[PDB]
């Protein structure tokens, strides 16, 4: 009476591991910690979304209004929110595109589930509900598909394509943010017109290198690379034309001692005398077979001797500094050279290809430029990101990685494939799947019923962080989807959105003339990977942890 | 089940902070506002300066933005902004950068009220946004297109707030001199490296055309070698003189006892022949980054001969520009062509401290002076003013462009946003007029500090600029209002611009951030 | 804010010393911090809280009067506004809620003029001077109460103080309940002067069948239990006697420090029946005036119980002393201390009785009440609350106990002005006009007061979750032109503020809301003599306790 028997045979398994069954209300409280960070993500979808402040331990901040990047840095306990954790991180490695997308959607069909739940569905039946929902969710995304691409290089398509990507992240200006990719992508594309070869494209191509310091507006896109080194022996403008070589040596620019025990060795005075000056007529010899050849800079794998350095300068020839495997490897793909890493005479046709390397006062500190011209084009080219604040360069460099990553969608499947953005794509699978509730029968027309109600999100989410009162603008975007027989027959009512800044009713003046769409490829696993996040998470009953 | 306790699961762990509700945002507004407050004082001319010491007890005393904020470890999330702002002003240019703090601070301290209202936050930062665009249009304008009488007023000013500013006089005299050794297109800062003297007075300093580099080192053979050079000849080496190993091993067999005494002799001709090559070329300056022995230095002594060594490696690249030589790492490519040459040479006792002057050269890169001063925070501030004037004499040779000191260029943006706010939307006529006003608060602070009343001064700004068209702003000597183009009071306009577009990405950073998540 | 200064540097104090503006920008912080649990619960709008006494007990309350005098604050600069809130509560009895964001603001709003070199002492004249600017022109807006022939003038009153309350949807039922009650328990004193007795009416904290349902009493409601359950429950018929005692009627011992002393043991049991019989000569003679209901202040004894259930006679022990005051006043009886008169002989006269038509004892979830109803020489009333538990009845009380205090108001004073923020919107666009016109120095301090008076009308848009600034630019779009009205009725956009269930700008008169200008005027002085206090604090010493 004073005192339970505290749950007998608990000795089965240690004291610190806890079950966690269906029963209690617990799946109730998974829905409910799902909850707590899922409103987090309500004030960062959309491109009025505001962006988070995560301090970790070590003290590393990053600002960002993209899901997958955030959850990193949190450390979980709850391990259903860590599917959500894993099934964002999965977006950004396959597309890159559509993450706050998926944590939006796989929270809410487990917001709308905790009613599921509720009445008395059985976990078995709800599966079965999403899965057939997901087969003809992913079969009508192709059906009202408009519009394609058709062009791998144009000046106005491109805008169509970048500046709705980065739109959510970093908004700003949209010009200046959009010039500076749709730039970069046409100098290393392939773009080989009329000769029937298979396009090609690296995300590892184009790079961001943050510098502080200036204004968004002074950035430039740079044909080749940057780095913040500093020539050894002296530096030069190089006013010549008549454009210079380039030999890319991935070996120390040193003589090549013996891997095992290089140790001197003088039984008499007569080596000593030679052995001073056989080391200094070594190098001098092997700097003859080079320099004949007309090279003026040499990028080093390693560190260099001085002796070696000695002869480089007499002739000019710059050196550069590249301490690692990957920041060697980018620089041959500018100038198309074939490193080798013998000392000897490089090979002519393996010569690159570089005009001019200036040194110039950018960040205050000493930068090597390598500026190409429009003749003999490069690729694997950056851009100069200038900002005053160095969590906004991290954030702004993030959204080139999202829009390199949009432009790989357009390689590997037929074509562009645009869709109407704006909440436009959600609020027509609202109908479609509420018809397709109507034509099937059984007791999963609810899972049906319940799964169009979780894709009002993207329109209320849109118009709560826009300031406008969703009770007046989601019912007035439906009046667009439930009319009939209108004058026109080429119908164009499927346009209509959502609209964050300006006229009132908000349904947009078409996301036409706005030129703003989405990817079919990022829809379709984005609502793949969103279900396999409810699945997961519903199918399981009976969870259980330890130490806590 | 396995336990009678059942512990409820959190969600994120122990320890972390709150989370949504009502004053999330406005704390760190009030973060930026109490950093703001100790940098509010410092601004003009007629300021006062900082005292800080650190849990290591060094002392240091600044009037500036990224110094104080530098020396300050800010652990707050939010107020680490202005550490950027600042940070990046002085980078790309090096003033103005506590005017681009209060300025961030009044923006944000001004948006507070609006996010106690049902305003949104996109609202504030797209007013911020459109506006900063337009002011930096209006700075075009505001700025000249100067050409004609050929640095010296440019100075003047950006030696403000801090110590030379009296010896204005005297500094910028010889402060124009040294970037005019510099061309265009290199504008090396390494070259206008200065170092340290604790000891002496400040208004003994002179101008050097060549470097001055401590010798940290007392050799065997120094006081033999001659002080003075009629006609020096300055070459570089990098090898190392001195007897030891010669290529980073030492092994060396020998059989016989006969050839085990030539083998000793072979090391003592061949550290003579290193040594007898640089002396057939007539070097008698020799300098090496590496340690030079003392049987080298005392070869050198017997025939006048002066050598040094314990120097960095950008003393070195400073001393090869200053002569106009080159580097050479071997005593057997020595040519006669290689060797600097220079007016004269003496070597002169400053602070208890021996260096190496060079100067009278027909053609140098190089400007170093030596501060000498009292405490080692007099010869700090004096580097750090001259380091921020030089920086903008610098750039005013880049570009010619001039605006109005002051606080002028603030008043005139203002008045033409405030008329476009007039015109134009209704909804952004609060914001942007929020925006006119919280920009004035560089001249705002800038007659506090001078004890005059603000009311008869910002009455006096505001009715008068349709005969002060541009160049109207304060004038602190006569204690009246009047224009600064009599007064020959100029400031570059890449401060203005910087200011706000660094100023405007700081507000509109956090302004975008409505949460705090700090783990453990 | 920053740092902590410097203690007692060559000043040798025990205590603390901290001088400058940093004291002042904790005194505005302070002010802030209390104030913004006042803010959230500011109009219809708000909503309430509840305060845990770390004992399980909680308390829900909506208004900042008894908040701030349970939280207990450290902070002096603090402590002027709790007092504040309790202060506009003995006085007026509403708006503690607005004087604590009005002063808070007032001194936020002054925060920026003194760091711009204005002496508080020019500040506090420009906010004077803009005080008497202001009650004057309320004086010039507001109008009388008969105002029209339907009476609608205290329904409508009602609702303003019945808002922001659990009740306010049902404040349409409440609203003939309280103007019912409040004219019944009217008085007359000072020759022709008409008072109205706040809390006379008995507030019963009763559960049962809804607020809705809530039963207007025609006559006063005793909270008390019977003596003994074999006495008569309904006493029925017309004109029964109300007696009001408060003398001793348990058997006592003899004087404070006597001692009883006897030689003779005989008289020793004659002495003990007298003592026992002294006490029954009093009960027999009420007996003899025939008093059905008998009320005591002491307790009874059960030596008096036998003859009042013989007698068919209801007594009830453990009245208080405020109570028969009221029982007395309402059924014609007078209070009877104790019984005797001018001539040496003692007895009781029929004239010390009262007159009632019918006394029901009901009970109602383990709550006795006696109901008294159908007093001959004045009325009374009682209101029995109804709802969850105590703690939302107190809510309730509260909410009942302020109406009572509003209605009292706009009887004795006429004049009733509109809500919604329409008169603190007027007094920008009067004041602009006049900060021109004085010229020097002043201007600022009359017209950051104007802008400090917007608070009320922006945060009843704050708290409604929808967009303020379209509310308050159309609200001074409308005040804007009656300064410039243009008379000759035609003097419209006048008496309009802000309608937050449907969010559109209505008249005020129409819509059926209004509160008395006493109100305006007291909290308006008392608000800025709490802005006066703060203001002109320059250095704090805080002593340590010893
Ligand atoms: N200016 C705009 N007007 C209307 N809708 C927009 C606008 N900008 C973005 N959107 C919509 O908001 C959605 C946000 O998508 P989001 O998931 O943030 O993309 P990302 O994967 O890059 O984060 C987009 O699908 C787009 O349809
Ligand atoms: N001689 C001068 N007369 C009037 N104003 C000046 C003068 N020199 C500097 N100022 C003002 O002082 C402000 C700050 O400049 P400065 O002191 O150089 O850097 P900081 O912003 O770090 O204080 C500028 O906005 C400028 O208008
Ligand atoms: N129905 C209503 N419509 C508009 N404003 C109202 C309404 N009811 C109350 N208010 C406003 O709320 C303010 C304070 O209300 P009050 O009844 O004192 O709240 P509390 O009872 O919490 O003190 C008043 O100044 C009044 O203008
Ligand atoms: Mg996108
Ligand atoms: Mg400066
Ligand atoms: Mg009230």
């Amino acid at each position: 009476s004073l005192r339970l028997p505290q749950n007998p045979n608990a000795g089965l398994f240690k004291q610190g591991y806890n079950s966690y069954s269906n029963a209690d209300g617990q799946i109730i409280k998974s829905i409910a910690a799902i909850r707590e960070l899922h409103q987090m993500c309500l004030t960062s979808m959309g491109p009025c979304g505001r962006n988070k402040i995560i301090v970790n331990h070590l003290g590393k901040i990053i600002i960002t209004n993209d899901a997958a990047t955030m959850l990193r840095e949190l450390d979980i306990v709850h391990p259903a929110v860590k599917v959500l954790v894993m099934a964002t991180e999965q977006q950004k490695i396959d597309m890159g595109d559509g993450t706050n997308l998926v944590m939006i959607l796989a929270g809410e069909l487990l917001n709308v589930s905790e009613k599921l739940i509720s009445m008395g569905l059985s976990a078995v039946e709800i599966i079965q509900g999403y899965n057939m929902a997901r087969k003809f969710t992913l079969k009508e995304l192709d059906e009202m598909v408009v519009g394609e691409i058709t062009d791998k290089n144009d000046k106005n398509e491109l805008l169509k394509m970048i500046k709705p990507v980065i739109s959510s992240k970093k908004y700003g200006s949209e010009d200046i943010l959009s010039e500076l990719v749709s730039e970069a992508v046409s100098h290393v594309l392939p773009v080989a017109q009329q000769a029937g070869e298979i396009p090609y494209f690296n995300v590892d191509s184009i790079r961001v290198v943050k510098i502080m310091g200036g204004s968004l507006s002074n950035s430039t896109v740079i044909k080749g690379m940057v780095f913040n080194r500093e020539p050894e022996g002296h530096v030069k403008s190089l006013s010549e034309d008549k454009k210079h070589k380039v030999a890319v040596f991935t070996c120390p620019l040193d003589i090549a001692n013996t891997e095992t025990k290089g140790t001197v060795l003088l039984h008499n005075a007569q080596e000593m005398l030679d052995f001073s000056k056989g080391e200094e007529k070594q190098i001098d010899a092997m700097m003859k077979e080079i320099a004949d050849m007309g090279v003026e800079c040499i990028v080093a794998g390693a560190g260099v001797g001085e002796l070696a350095l000695h002869y480089l300068n007499r002739y000019g020839i710059l050196v550069l500094k590249v301490p690692s495997k990957f920041e060697l490897r980018r620089l041959c793909r500018v100038c198309g050279a074939t490193p080798l890493p013998r000392l000897g005479a490089p090979t002519p046709e393996e010569l690159g290809l570089v005009e001019t390397v200036k040194t110039m006062e950018i960040g205050g500190d000493r930068v090597t430029v390598f500026k190409q011209e429009q003749g003999e084009i490069s690729r694997t080219s950056t851009i100069i990101l200038r900002g005053a604040t160095q969590n906004n360069l991290d954030d702004i460099e993030r959204a080139i990685d999202d829009g390199v990553a949009a432009v790989k969608g357009l390689m590997k499947p037929s074509g562009g494939k645009l869709l109407p953005g704006a909440g436009a794509t959600e609020i027509e699978l609202i109908s479609r799947i509420t018809k397709y509730g109507e034509r099937t029968p059984g007791l999963l027309q609810l899972a049906i019923k319940q799964f169009a109600v979780a894709f009002e999100v993207v329109p209320r989410t849109l118009a709560e962080t826009a300031g406008l009162d969703v009770n007046e603008v989601l019912p007035n975007l439906y009046a667009a989807h439930n009319v009939t027989e209108p004058g026109a027959v080429k119908t164009d009512h499927l346009y209509k959105g959502v609209d964050i800044d300006g006229e009132s009713d908000e349904g947009v003046k078409d996301i036409r003339e706005e030129n703003i769409y989405d990817m079919l490829a990022t829809k379709k696993f984005a609502i793949n990977v969103a279900t396999e996040a409810a699945t997961t998470v519903l199918s399981i009953d009976q969870i259980i942890m330890a130490k806590k | 089940n396995f336990g009678s306790q059942t512990p409820t699961i959190v969600v994120l762990k122990e320890g972390t902070d709150a989370s949504q509700g009502k004053g999330q945002i406005i704390s760190n507004i009030n973060a930026c506002v109490a950093v703001q407050e100790a940098l509010k004082p410092t601004l003009g001319p007629l300021g006062s300066d900082i005292l800080i010491v650190t849990s290591n007890q060094k002392t240091t005393i600044s009037n500036d933005g990224a110094t104080i904020l530098k020396l300050l470890d800010v652990v707050h999330p939010a107020a680490k902004t202005l550490v950027d702002i600042s940070r990046a002003q002085d980078a790309e240019v090096g003033d103005g950068t506590t005017s681009v703090t209060i300025l961030a601070g009044e923006l944000m301290k001004e948006a507070k009220p609006f996010l106690e209202e049902g305003i949104s936050s996109h609202l504030i930062m797209k007013g911020y946004r459109k506006a900063v665009s337009l002011a930096v249009e209006k700075i075009n304008e505001l700025a000249v297109d100067i050409t004609s009488e050929k640095l010296e007023r440019c100075a003047r000013t950006a030696m403000s707030s801090k110590l030379i500013h009296n010896n204005a006089d005297f500094f910028v005299k010889m402060c124009v001199d040294a970037v005019l050794s510099l061309d265009r297109n290199d504008l090396d800062d390494k070259l206008i490296g200065i170092k340290k003297i604790p000891g002496g007075a400040m208004e003994e300093s002179l101008f050097i055309n060549g470097v001055a580099f401590k010798k940290t080192f007392s050799y065997a053979g120094f006081e033999q070698q001659p002080k003075k050079f009629n006609n020096p000849k300055i070459l570089s080496l990098n090898v190392e003189l001195e007897l030891k190993a010669e290529k980073d091993n030492a092994e060396v067999r020998v059989e016989h006892v006969e050839d085990y005494q030539a083998i000793v002799d072979a090391e003592w001709q061949l550290i003579f022949e290193k040594l007898r090559q640089v002396e057939e070329t007539g070097a008698n300056i020799v300098l090496s980054k590496l340690p030079i022995g003392d049987l080298a230095t005392q070869f050198f002594a017997d025939r006048n001969i002066f050598c040094a060594g314990r120097v960095s490696a950008d003393d070195m690249n400073r001393v090869i520009q200053a002569v106009g030589g080159s580097i050479q790492s071997t005593t057997s490519d020595i040519k006669p062509e290689h060797l600097g040459t220079c007016a004269l040479f003496e070597e002169m006792q400053i602070g208890s401290e021996r260096y190496n002057l060079f100067q009278g050269c027909p053609q140098a890169k190089t400007c170093t002076l030596l501060l000498r001063g009292g405490a080692e925070q007099v010869i700090a501030e004096v580097e750090r003013s001259l380091h921020d004037a030089i920086m903008i004499v610098k750039r005013a040779l880049q570009n010619k462009l001039i605006v109005a000191g002051g606080g002028a260029t603030e008043m005139e943006v203002s008045k033409c946003l405030r008329d476009y706010s007039k015109t134009i939307a209704g909804k952004q006529q609060m914001i942007i007029n929020a925006f006119a006003k919280a920009l004035e608060v560089i001249p705002r602070q800038l007659c506090e500090n001078a004890g005059f009343d603000a009311i008869e001064i910002l009455n006096k700004l505001r009715l008068a600029h349709s005969k002060g068209e541009k160049w109207y702003g304060v004038v602190f000597e006569t204690e009246n209002i009047g224009d600064n183009f009599a007064k020959f009071v100029w400031e570059p306009a890449l401060v203005k611009i910087n200011a706000l577009n660094s100023a405007t990405e700081a507000t509109n950073l956090i302004l975008s951030v409505d949460e705090t998540i700090t783990n453990k | 804010q920053l740092f902590n200064n410097s203690r007692s540097d060559t000043l040798f104090l025990g205590g603390e010393k901290i001088s400058g503006d940093d004291i002042r920008n904790q005194n505005v912080l302070a002010t802030m911090a209390v104030a913004n649990v006042v803010k959230s619960s500011l109009g219809p709008v708000g909503l309430d809280k509840m305060l845990v006494d770390d004992i399980g007990d909680f308390t829900v309350t909506n208004d900042g009067a008894t908040i701030l005098s349970l939280l207990d604050v450290q902070h002096p600069a603090g402590k002027i506004l709790v007092e504040l809130a309790q202060q506009q509560d003995r006085e007026i009895g509403d708006g503690t809620t607005s004087v604590v964001i009005i002063a808070s603001e007032l001194l936020k709003r002054a925060n920026e003029l003194v760091k711009n070199k204005i002496h508080p002492t020019t500040i506090i004249t420009g906010f004077r001077v803009a005080l008497r600017e202001a009650i004057r022109f309320i004086n010039e807006v507001l109008s009388t109460s008969v105002d029209t022939l339907g009476k609608e003038t205290l329904i409508n009153i009602a609702k303003t103080s019945m808002s922001s309350k659990i009740i306010g949807a049902d404040s349409d039922f409440f609203s003939n309940m309280v103007v019912d009650a409040l004219l019944a328990v009217k008085t007359q004193n000072s020759k022709g002067e008409i008072k109205y007795p706040v809390k006379a009416v008995n507030v019963l904290k009763a559960h049962g069948k809804s607020a809705t349902e809530s039963l207007l009493v025609p006559g006063y409601a005793l909270n008390c239990t019977v003596a003994s359950q074999a006495m008569p429950k309904r006493i029925a018929g017309g004109n029964v006697k109300i007696a009001c005692l408060d003398l001793n009627l348990q058997k006592a011992r003899m004087a404070m420090g006597v001692q009883i002393n006897i030689d003779d043991p005989e008289q020793l049991e004659q002495i003990r029946k007298r003592e026992a019989g002294i006490v029954l000569e009093r009960v027999k003679k009420i007996i003899d005036a025939g008093a059905q209901v008998v009320l005591t202040t002491k307790g009874i004894d059960d030596l008096c119980l036998k003859e009042f259930v013989e007698a068919k006679i209801m007594g009830v022990r453990r009245c208080k002393k405020e109570d028969l005051r009221r029982i007395a006043r309402a059924t014609g009886a007078t209070l009877v201390s104790s019984m005797s008169n001018l001539e040496g002989e003692e007895t009781f006269e029929s004239s010390y009785l009262g007159l009632c038509d019918e006394v029901v004892q009901a009970k109602f979830s383990d709550d006795e009440c006696i109901l008294i109803k159908g007093t001959s020489k004045h009325s009374s009333s009682s209101i029995i609350l109804r709802g969850a538990n105590d703690y939302s009845l107190d809510e309730m009380e509260r909410s009942l106990h302020d109406s009572l205090s509003v209605v009292k108001r706009t009887l004795e004073s006429g004049n009733v002005v509109p809500g919604g923020g329409c008169v603190e919107a007027a007094l920008n666009i009067y004041l602009d006009n006049f900060a021109t016109t004085v010229g020097s120095r002043e201007q600022l301090a009359i017209a950051e007061f104007a802008a400090a008076l917007l608070i009320i009308p922006k945060t009843l848009a704050v708290n409604a979750a929808k967009d303020s600034s379209e509310l308050v630019a159309k609200l001074r779009s409308y005040h804007a032109a009656s300064q410039m009205a243009k008379p000759e009725k035609r003097r419209s956009y006048r008496n309009y503020g802000l309608d937050l269930i449907r969010g559109k700008i209505v008249d005020e008169i129409h819509a059926g809301v209004l509160e008395p200008t006493i109100s305006k005027v007291k909290s308006l002085k008392s608000a800025l003599e709490a802005c006066v206090a703060i203001l002109r604090i320059d250095t704090m010493i805080t002593v340590d306790p010893e």
